[PDB]
């Protein structure tokens, strides 16, 4: 039981991710690094207006089977 | 507006009670989103002085945290020559709108009291703190007494 | 088949169509606009030469990782040399491929050594932590300075910083004195001339006359739709306080989602019952915890509070025409003006970038608009636009078009050109909207030809460009003589993050 998810840049092409709901958000951000080369520290993920924290799982946020996620660029500040 | 209303209520709790650590609170009558006050440290190397800070509240407060800025100069690993502090409570990461300025200042006092050589802003100093602490406390004590504000009564 | 250790991807490492190995030197994190600020300002550089331990996570030098890469090549050669029993006398040229990479990666490793001690006397590289935040190496500055496709822009925030990291910005305007450059360190000292100043003093004057920002946003509409079922003296109180609120939330929630999905289906799952950290929105939380509302509050303030508390801010932008309208209703403070003055400036800077990278003009638009009466005029037009609720971007393009000759343009910008600037502005500006400081930005266009690239979310130049510049040419390359040239001949300056092996 492993899912297909969509992930959308605010203004560029949607992509697709092979996962299962145990996977960490951090892990999502790495499969994106894999597909797009975007480092996880540059990625901010939102799902239906709720921001996702790195540590929690997909099952935590109630995400499964073809969910459409909002990706947004993140500044990096000390 | 909403931020201002929330900030007036916070002010009333302090006029009613107040923090001993944070004195002389003066605010912009017009908006309340800029505060100035004095923090008096209790542990060396800062018992000999006091420091002026500025708090700036975003228009979106409290959903967005305020930021703190030392207007008095200070010798401290986690504090910028410019006066800027990374302070976990305000981190966009952690910030909770329920938090009050009161807690933020308490956190600030704590930070001043116990420097954290982990993500420090002045590694130059952060290292002199980990090792060779004795001179450090000399240096800070002098920097405090020279560039530091005078203590209250 | 044999297990191969050579990884399809390595930091800073790119291989083109012709099995050529390029090592890219990161100027800053980012893709098009630089994303690092404050204590991270120079991380990518520092990490490249000296590695990094921050957040307690190990990040290995470029040197270290090339050593690591090399061993995996060396193993990958022995495991083919071992296998000569069934050898075809070639591995379809894979070995040929795999040894070429070794000769190159070994030239690179020499060169790195050579910069640390023989050609590092100036200490440009050896500048970390000496100056507070390290300044860019001279080679990098030279590279940036001559760039056809990547450019810095400096702006005028009311409360500016004294020092600037980029020495040759394309767009540049007059600024106040930084508070940090005053005897008392308390406040900036304002100058009374130029673009920055006319904008701020027009948009929120000394008379304190707010400037109305009149535009209905999707949020404005939802509010009124939902308020159209309440009356002006309805409130939240009685022992039915709690239930009334859950009605309010539930109504609000439906009408919002109804208006939202019209253009983005992603928001059908949007709830307003919790805040982001899981906390039920209720009378206690908003009145006692937050102190934003109370029994006496009108239903409007009850609505705004719930929305502020529950909806991520991205939800409002995706649904908006421009960064200019962020949902505010009036300009009512110096601070508000600052923010908008910056928007306007950043928009020009983007226009100025488009015109430069497209070879329309070599000018500094900032110098033009600093001059009276352009400074005064453009502020006037903009104040006006917010009032009539007209789109702001074209007021800037209209003004720029009225003066195209002066600005070095053969001809006005098309509505198409205009849009490209608006698309870029909106993307980039939204990205850096929450920056701690608006003194400067570094924007790059890896779709254009030039000396600046994009690789693995790093705005980067070529290590050999920099190497050659740093050693003043005194050290020649050998077989890397035209690697540098080759890469710029590549069909794009926007580089895939992985390599091809098989």
């Amino acid at each position: 039981g492993s899912m297909q998810i969509f992930v959308k840049t605010l203004t560029g092409k949607t992509i697709t991710l092979e996962v299962e709901p145990s996977d960490t958000i951090e892990n999502v951000k790495a499969k994106i690094q894999d597909k797009e080369g975007i480092p996880p520290d540059q990625q901010r993920l939102i799902f239906a207006g709720k921001q996702l924290e790195d540590g929690r799982t997909l099952s935590d946020y109630n995400i499964q089977k073809e969910s459409t996620l909002h990706l947004v660029l993140r500044l990096r500040g000390g | 507006m909403a931020a201002s209303r929330r900030l007036m209520k916070e002010l009333e709790e302090i006029r009613k009670c107040g923090m001993k650590n944070f004195r002389n609170i003066q605010v912009d009558e017009a908006n309340l989103l800029t505060w100035q006050g004095l923090i008096v440290p209790d542990n060396p190397p800062y018992d000999k002085g006091a420091f002026r800070i500025e708090i700036n509240f975003p228009a979106e407060y409290p959903f967005k945290p305020p930021k703190i800025t030392f207007k008095t100069k200070i010798y401290h690993p986690n504090i910028d020559e410019k006066g800027q502090v990374k302070l976990p409570v305000i981190s966009a990461e952690n910030w909770k709108p329920a938090t009050k300025t009161d807690q933020v200042i308490q956190s600030l006092i704590a930070l001043v009291n116990d420097p954290q050589p982990e993500h420090p802003l002045r590694a130059d100093l952060a290292e002199e703190y980990s090792k060779d602490r004795k001179k450090f406390c000399k240096n800070a004590e002098e920097f405090t007494k020279k560039y530091g504000e005078k203590r209250p009564v | 088949v044999i297990k191969f250790k050579e990884p399809e991807r390595c930091d800073y490492l790119y291989v083109d169509e012709n099995n050529k190995v390029h090592i890219l030197l990161p100027i800053v994190g980012g893709d098009e606009i630089g994303l690092d600020n404050t204590a991270q300002t120079a991380v990518e550089l520092i990490t490249f030469f000296y590695g990094s331990a921050h957040s307690g996570v190990t990040k290995y030098s470029a040197e270290h990782q090339l050593s690591e890469y090399k061993r995996q090549l060396e193993e990958d050669i022995k495991a083919i040399n071992s296998q000569k029993k069934i050898s075809p006398h070639a591995y379809d040229d894979l070995l040929k491929e795999k040894i070429e990479r070794l000769q190159q990666i070994e030239k690179y490793i020499e060169l790195i050594q050579v910069l640390k001690k023989q050609y590092d006397e100036q200490n440009d590289i050896r500048q970390l932590r000496t100056g507070g935040i390290p300044q860019l190496p001279s080679g990098v500055k030279e590279i940036i300075k001559s760039s056809e496709n990547a450019f810095a822009v400096r702006l005028s925030p009311y409360d500016n910083d004294k020092f600037t990291r980029f020495d040759d910005p394309l767009f540049n305007v007059k600024r106040n004195i930084s508070k940090y450059d005053t005897p008392s360190r308390q406040a900036p000292i304002p100058i009374y001339e130029g673009l920055g100043y006319r904008l701020r003093s027009t948009l929120f004057p000394e008379d304190k006359t707010p400037t109305p920002i009149n535009k209905k946003s999707l949020r404005d509409k939802v509010k009124s739709t939902v308020l159209s079922h309440y009356k002006d003296e309805d409130r939240i109180d009685g022992e039915k306080k709690d239930e009334k609120l859950n009605e309010l939330i539930t109504n609000l929630q439906n009408e919002l989602v109804k208006e939202l999905v019209k253009s983005d289906p992603q928001y059908s799952k949007l709830s307003l019952s919790k805040d982001p950290r899981g906390k039920e929105i209720n009378y206690d939380y908003l009145v006692n915890s937050l102190m934003l509302v109370d029994n006496d509050s009108e239903i409007g303030d009850w609505i705004d509070t719930i929305l502020d508390a529950t909806v991520d801010s991205t939800v409002w932008v995706a649904q908006a025409s421009s960064p200019f309208y962020d949902g505010a209703k009036e300009i009512s403070s110096d601070r508000d003006a600052d923010k908008i003055s910056i928007r306007v400036q950043y928009l020009l800077a983007e226009a100025n970038i488009y015109c430069k990278t497209n070879k329309l003009s070599d000018a500094n638009f900032g110098e033009f608009f600093d001059k009276e009466p352009h400074a005064t005029e453009i502020a006037k037009r903009v104040k006006e636009g917010f009032t009539q609720g007209a789109d702001i971007e074209p007021i800037i393009y209209d003004y720029i078009n009225s003066n195209h000759a002066e600005l070095g343009l053969k001809s006005p910008l098309t509505g198409k050109q205009q849009q490209e600037i608006t698309d870029k502005f909106t993307k980039h500006y939204n990205t850096i909207k929450e920056s701690p400081h608006f003194d400067e930005f570094f924007v790059a266009d890896p779709d254009k030809k030039g000396n600046i690239f994009s690789h693995q979310g790093r705005i980067s130049c070529h290590f050999l460009d920099f190497f050659t510049r740093q050693t003043k040419g005194k050290h020649p390359l050998g077989d890397l003589a035209s690697h540098q040239e080759a890469l710029q001949e590549g069909t794009s300056n926007r580089l895939h993050h992985k390599n091809e092996v098989v």
